[PDB]
């Protein structure tokens, strides 16, 4: 059934799952024509597909070129997403596979669940979290390949940087959601907070600066205020 | 013109005849059902006065056999049997019609509505779909689950209707997903007409077959299989012309027979309104989107 408070720490048991976001797959700027209608241009896109525990991070990038002489575009993006989904499950060994695959919007469902009739063992999994995967474009190193991309291609990285040396997947996951947010909320004061310190570096292989624990337990707390704050400067509390 | 004799009437019990009905008390002297017209299915049902629970009967076609109903009070139920002495038979329908113990089929001339429910039915594929080879006609109750039921628990009892999801390998080729899902064509035309029922008259007598299954016995599952192949047309963008027209006239005569009581749990809102208002054939059913309109407004 549906992903939410109550079943939480299933995301870091030892059952292989993945997290499918779409969001950021369809992604257009709109302008206005010559003869002032208003028309969109497409850029760059990606699907976020996220192990939980292990922060391996399948980031298939979505070439504007896939939508070239189509209709109906974010109807397709969502079949598209589900094609590629479809196609990465079935690259990975058997023993690699998930056994759930949880989609952060539920019209997902459907085009996932024909793409997988292959796979009835398993689970297509909704979600009542609000899971704040769409802010994973504030990041350069993902924002930077997506844009530079110039025909489709999947890139792989560890959205934990080499956290889980150090605390556990929950831990983990939490400081991730945490960061999203943040930067889902007001991506530039997060950003001017995160590099505040600049002997604090994000090394090559890194997508986060090299915060120690005390750091990292902190810039927590100011990924708190900063959210709090956003809340009150919209609800005026 | 044909006779379904009873024996007797020990029980106090509703008869129904296709779509007509009436009370028979408790020994009242009642020998049954005469004047049934020739050359069509039909379907004597029985709800008895103490337990409304179960109603139950029996298809059959008079040109198959000579039929009469018989109270067991074992398993306590009126049973459908047939009498293979014909002379018996005859002089045995004679006496009770000289004593005039049987009702008349109460057939108005200028009324097509059994005809029209039952044009594409057959007998034959009654007895595919209700497995009991030993009898020329076919029992059918509210109870009654489908062979796709089971599947999600006694198969001789089953009903054995053809298996459509739309969701299944069946349904969606590989590489057409998406095309597949969103435009049933393929599954309709190719999988289901061309493949399992060879014609539409086929597909138009199990469709008509199920609707009258639960709009006499309640079944669910026979309700669930008639929206399910009303479905499979509408979501098709490719259909025969000819096809949608008699579709229209079939859905037309079983909305209009609906008791006005039953739509809230037999019209399911989703199938009724995504057919008539959102599916490729929304501009297609005329005579049936009126009817549902001014009949039933408040499931639209
Ligand atoms: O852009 C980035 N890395 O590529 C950062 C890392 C910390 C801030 C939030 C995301 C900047």
């Amino acid at each position: 059934g549906a992903m939410n408070s109550s079943n939480y720490a299933e995301l870091f048991n030892n059952d292989i799952k993945l997290f499918v976001d779409d969001t950021n797959v369809y992604r257009v700027t709109v302008h206005k024509t010559f003869e002032g209608n208003v028309a969109t241009k497409a850029i760059n896109g990606c699907i976020f597909t996220l192990n939980p525990k292990t922060g391996h991070l399948f980031l298939k990038i979505i070439h504007t070129s896939v939508w070239a002489g189509q209709k109906r575009l974010s109807q397709l993006a969502k079949w598209k997403t589900a094609e590629e989904v479809s196609a990465l499950v079935r690259s990975l060994p058997k023993e690699e596979q998930p056994k759930q695959i949880i989609v952060t919007r539920k019209a997902m469902l459907d085009p996932l669940e024909v793409h997988m009739l292959d796979f009835p063992n398993i689970a297509i999994r909704p979600t009542e979290l609000r899971l704040p995967f769409s802010a994973a474009m504030s990041i350069d190193k993902l924002s930077d390949v997506v844009m530079k991309a110039t025909e489709p291609q999947m890139v792989l990285f560890n959205i934990y940087d080499d956290w889980l040396d150090r605390i556990s997947s929950y831990t983990a996951f939490s400081r991730l959601t945490l960061l999203l947010r943040a930067l889902k909320t007001n991506e530039e004061s997060a950003k001017m907070i995160l590099l505040s310190d600049p002997t604090i570096t994000i090394k090559s292989y890194h997508l986060w600066p090299s915060f120690t624990d005390e750091q990292w337990i902190t810039i927590e707390s100011q990924m708190r205020d900063l959210i709090l704050t956003e809340y009150g400067r919209k609800y005026n509390v | 013109m044909n006779t379904v004799p009873f024996t007797s009437a020990p029980i106090e019990v509703t008869i129904g005849i296709d779509q007509y009905s009436f009370n028979v008390k408790e020994n009242q002297p009642f020998h049954g059902i005469k004047d049934i017209p020739i050359g069509h299915v039909h379907v004597i049902h029985f709800q008895h006065a103490d337990n409304s629970s179960m109603r139950y009967g029996y298809w059959f076609d008079c040109r198959m056999g000579n039929f009469y109903i018989q109270y067991d009070p074992k398993d306590g139920l009126y049973k459908m049997m047939e009498e293979r002495d014909g002379a018996k038979f005859e002089n045995i329908v004679h006496n009770f019609k000289e004593r005039q113990m049987m009702v008349s089929y109460p057939k108005i001339d200028e009324d097509d509505t059994w005809y029209n429910l039952t044009e594409f039915v057959q007998m034959d594929k009654i007895r595919k779909i209700v497995r009991k080879d030993e009898n020329q006609f076919s029992y059918v109750d509210s109870s009654m689950t489908t062979v796709q039921e089971n599947e999600l628990s006694d198969p001789a009892h089953s009903l054995n209707y053809t298996v459509i999801n739309f969701k299944s390998r069946e349904a969606i080729r590989p590489g057409h997903e998406m095309e597949d899902f969103l435009d049933k064509s393929y599954y309709l035309n190719t999988v289901m007409l061309q493949g399992i029922f060879k014609n539409s008259s086929n597909y138009f007598g199990e469709l008509q077959f199920a609707f009258l299954n639960a709009m006499f016995f309640g079944n669910y599952g026979s309700s669930l299989q008639w929206h399910a192949m009303i479905e499979l047309i509408c979501s098709s963008a490719t259909v025969p012309k000819h096809m949608l027209d008699k579709l229209d006239e079939i859905l037309y005569y079983q909305i209009k027979t609906l008791p006005e009581q039953y739509s809230d749990i037999l019209l399911n809102e989703r199938v009724w309104n995504i057919c008539l208002y959102s599916s490729f054939q929304k501009n297609s059913l005329h005579n049936t989107e009126k009817i549902m309109e001014n009949k039933y407004p408040e499931l639209l």
